[PDB]
RNA sequence: AAAUACCACUACUCCUAUUGUUUUUUUACUUAUUCAAUGUGAAGACAUUGUCAGGUGGGGAGUUCCUUUAGUCCCUCGAAAUUUGAGGCUAGAGGAGAAAAGUUACCACA
């Protein structure tokens, strides 16, 4: 959803990824307590699950587009 | 253009059926949507039809298939009750 | 308890998190009348010198 | 007082998905296991706990007067009409919403129709005939409506121009004083 | 309002002690009780459950009470003491039935 033609895309298209946003908000606290953060050019294929929480936390708080844009809310 | 409710038109079976339909002008039993289930039936009715058109098959296929879990749910929980009902 | 059948344990960890639940609790009732904003904070440094460690309830548990 | 039936359900769930995009979080349970349900009183929906529904149950019909928050009254051939009693619950979960500035917010709380020369923020990709509640540049919920045009068109549109339809705003807590 | 000298009574408020009764809260333990099994284990005096008095009942089944007025100053409850309030009685006036119905010098459209 961050490439820009599915941005473009994102109304007409319905792509909504409430369900991820709500997924990685449910699993923070497990995450949090997981032992194995640690344990560990390219964009998806990180080795690391902390570089991972990372990549997911900066899409949704600071995406590139629509940055002043975020929900409170969500922010909060 | 005068409504088919205003006129006494009969109703008429087809594919969709009539059902045991009610008297007029006489007492049509209120029955009552409370249930967490019933209301997200109908939710999900209602906003499939807001949503309407999708180009992906799969998401199309993901709505209907929400709505029959709905339904589905439903039918348990009202047999359920009938079961209670019923026995205890 | 949907594993084991070690009830000793399960009782043991249940009466725990139920003090650790009663003490957060605590914590919160103690706390809701303390001002933080971020350029003051003499309240939450002068929290809670003048309690000692058996009056919370996880003090008495530990105890 | 009564819940609701099936089709008078369908209606407000009509009338409020028209406006908002979840209605499950309307519907959804509780931590303390409890939930919002509907009531009917006279002609008129609320939108209240269930809890406290099953504890004004007590109350006599003829002298209950409100429960809840008020969502709006079923009219006499079968609809449903929003209220600005109803703005809170479509505060947060608004579909389309559209900011006005000061010049524009007492118009529109004295009862006009907002006009791009008001606004100051859009939302974009909006429909022609949508679901918008209309703020004021503080982030204050002021009132709902369906705009007039499409984004493009608002902005392509002269600025005395209407944008939106007025249909409830916070002036009509003036009217029942 | 009440006036103090004199000397008699009981009436509350706050404390102490033992030569005693109850009720409530917290905590502890199992015998009340709850759960699992078959050819004994866990929780715990809390839940759950039951009986009466009631409130609401636009849902289910069956059938076709309050307010005002005038009166005897006739009775009960509540209040204040040197008088009131609410009920009670006599007989006028208000409130086929959850499908919908009636109504407006009002609004919008036609």
């Amino acid at each position: 959803l961050e490439g820009q033609d599915a941005h473009n895309a994102r109304s007409d298209l319905h792509l909504d990824l409430s369900f991820f946003i709500t997924n990685l908000y449910r699993s923070l606290l497990s995450l949090s307590l997981n032992p194995d953060l640690e344990l560990g050019n390219n964009k998806i294929n990180l080795q690391t699950t902390t570089v991972l929480l990372l990549r997911c936390l900066t899409s949704v708080l600071l995406p590139p587009w629509n940055i002043r844009s975020v929900p409170p809310i969500r922010l909060a | 253009v005068y409504s088919e409710k205003e006129l006494g038109i009969p109703q008429l079976n087809t594919v969709t059926p009539v059902g045991v339909t009610k008297p007029k002008g006489k007492k049509k039993g209120k029955v009552f949507v409370d249930d967490r289930e019933s209301m997200n039936t109908i939710l999900a009715m209602v906003e499939a039809e807001k949503q309407g058109q999708i180009e992906s098959k799969i998401m199309r296929a993901r709505q209907l298939e929400e709505i029959r879990e709905a339904r589905r749910i439903e039918a348990e929980k009202k047999e359920a009750e009938r079961k209670a009902l019923l026995e205890n | 308890r949907k594993g084991n059948k070690n009830a000793k344990l399960g009782s043991s960890l249940v009466v725990l998190v139920q003090k650790l639940e009663m003490n957060a609790k605590f914590i919160e009732e103690r706390r809701a009348k303390v001002d933080f904003a971020p350029k003051d904070r003499a309240q939450v440094d002068a929290f809670l010198k003048d309690l000692e460690w058996e009056k919370t309830p996880l003090g008495a548990y530990v105890v | 007082m009564r819940p609701l039936t099936d089709q008078e359900m369908k209606i407000v769930l009509d009338k409020l998905a028209n406006y908002m995009t979840d209605l499950k979080s309307l519907i959804a349970p509780l931590e303390d296991g409890d939930r919002y349900v509907f009531r009917m009183q006279k002609d008129r929906v609320y939108y209240v706990k269930l809890s406290i529904a099953n504890i004004a149950t007590c109350v006599a019909r003829d002298k209950l007067l409100s429960l809840g928050t008020c969502l709006g009254k079923m009219t006499k051939s079968g609809k449903f009409r929003l209220h600005i009693t109803a703005l809170p619950i479509l505060a947060q979960n608004a579909r389309y919403k559209i900011w006005v500035k000061d010049n524009g917010a007492q118009p529109f709380l004295y009862g006009s129709n907002i006009v791009k020369a008001h606004v100051g923020r859009w939302t974009e990709d909006c429909p022609e005939h949508s679901g918008c509640v209309v703020y004021n540049m503080a982030d204050i919920p002021l009132g709902f409506g369906v705009t007039a045009r499409s984004t493009a068109e608002a902005r392509r549109l002269d600025p005395t121009g209407i944008v939106c339809f007025r249909q409830a705003d916070c002036g009509e807590y003036l009217r029942d004083e």
